[PDB]
DNA sequence: CGATCGATCGATCGATCGATCGATCGATCGATCGATCGATCG
DNA sequence: CGATCGATCGATCGATCGATCGATCGATCGATCGATCGATCG
């Protein structure tokens, strides 16, 4: 069963005018890191995640002005690198209470928005 | 949840006296820990000697346990019963 | 005409102390059950 | 001569509470960053 659902990850459902996400919960002993470690490195731009490992902007990436052309820059980020991808994250209970509130609006809405002083704006994810 | 129209009764706490006297003959409650029927002379001897608090507090006091759980009711009532939808918490 | 430190004040993050809360150890009286017994009358 | 009853005391179930502790959520003081400009220098 484990095979099945984690092979179906990776086939995925169908976008239309998708993203099927699954929790290992189990004993400290079986094979959970094993697999997270094969489906990186077996899907295109995958990234590996941890806990204590990322941020609140290391999920999220960091949006800035320029200092001399005043537009708006995006310096990526591993929710934003894994676009279309599959992202591993280990340790995901121990992930901080406010790196863990992000994950609403990616997980159902594929979206970050951020409201800091001088940006507005939206990402896909 | 009746809209009010531009320009069902709460029955009175002394009118309710008669439907839980009812209800607690009927054995749909029960005192807090009625022993009930007593299982032999001497017990019954000792029981109506002692006189209980149950008996002896207000009448919109005394402590009650229910014999049909909610689940049971939900169960049972008719769905057609206007009060049904009460049946869930 | 261009390159390098400085001071300031807003904005953001975060880490540290603290406010808040469920749990257990010790206690106890409210409620009750039965034994004791002194009192009453057939 | 004994048979009936109303009161008292000891004991126990249990429903409850106070003192104490570590754990969870949160306010907020401190550290850092940034943005434009200014003073010294070539
Ligand atoms: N069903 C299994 N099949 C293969 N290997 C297993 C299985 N269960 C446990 N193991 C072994 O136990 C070890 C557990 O390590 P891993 O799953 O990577 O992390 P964790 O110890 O946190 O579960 C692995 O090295 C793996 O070889």
């Amino acid at each position: 069963d484990v095979k099945k659902g984690i092979l179906l990850q990776l086939f995925g459902g169908t976008n239309k005018t998708g993203d099927i996400n699954i929790l290992l919960c189990g004993d400290p002993s079986t094979s959970k890191s094993q697999i997270l470690q094969y489906v990186h490195k077996i899907t295109p731009r995958g990234v590996y995640t941890s806990g204590k490992g990322s941020s609140a902007v290391g999920l999220t990436a960091y949006i800035t002005r320029d200092v001399d052309t005043k537009q708006l820059v995006l310096e990526s980020g591993a929710l934003v690198l894994s676009d279309g991808g599959v992202c591993c994250i280990d340790e995901f209970d121990k992930m901080s209470d406010s790196t863990r509130s992000v994950l609403h609006e990616v997980m159902e809405q594929q979206t970050i928005s951020i409201a800091k002083a001088g940006i507005i704006t939206t990402l896909n994810a | 949840r009746i809209p009010t129209v531009a320009p069902i009764k709460l029955w009175l706490k002394k009118d309710v006296k008669n439907v839980w006297e009812n209800l607690v003959q009927l054995d749909f409650f029960t005192e807090k820990s009625a022993v009930g029927l007593r299982d032999n002379a001497t017990a019954a001897f000792y029981a109506s000697n002692y006189q209980f608090q149950g008996t002896m507090i207000p009448f919109d006091l005394r402590s009650y346990q229910m014999q049909i759980i909610l689940q049971e009711l939900r169960r049972i009532i008719p769905k057609s019963n206007m009060y049904y939808s009460w049946t869930q918490l």
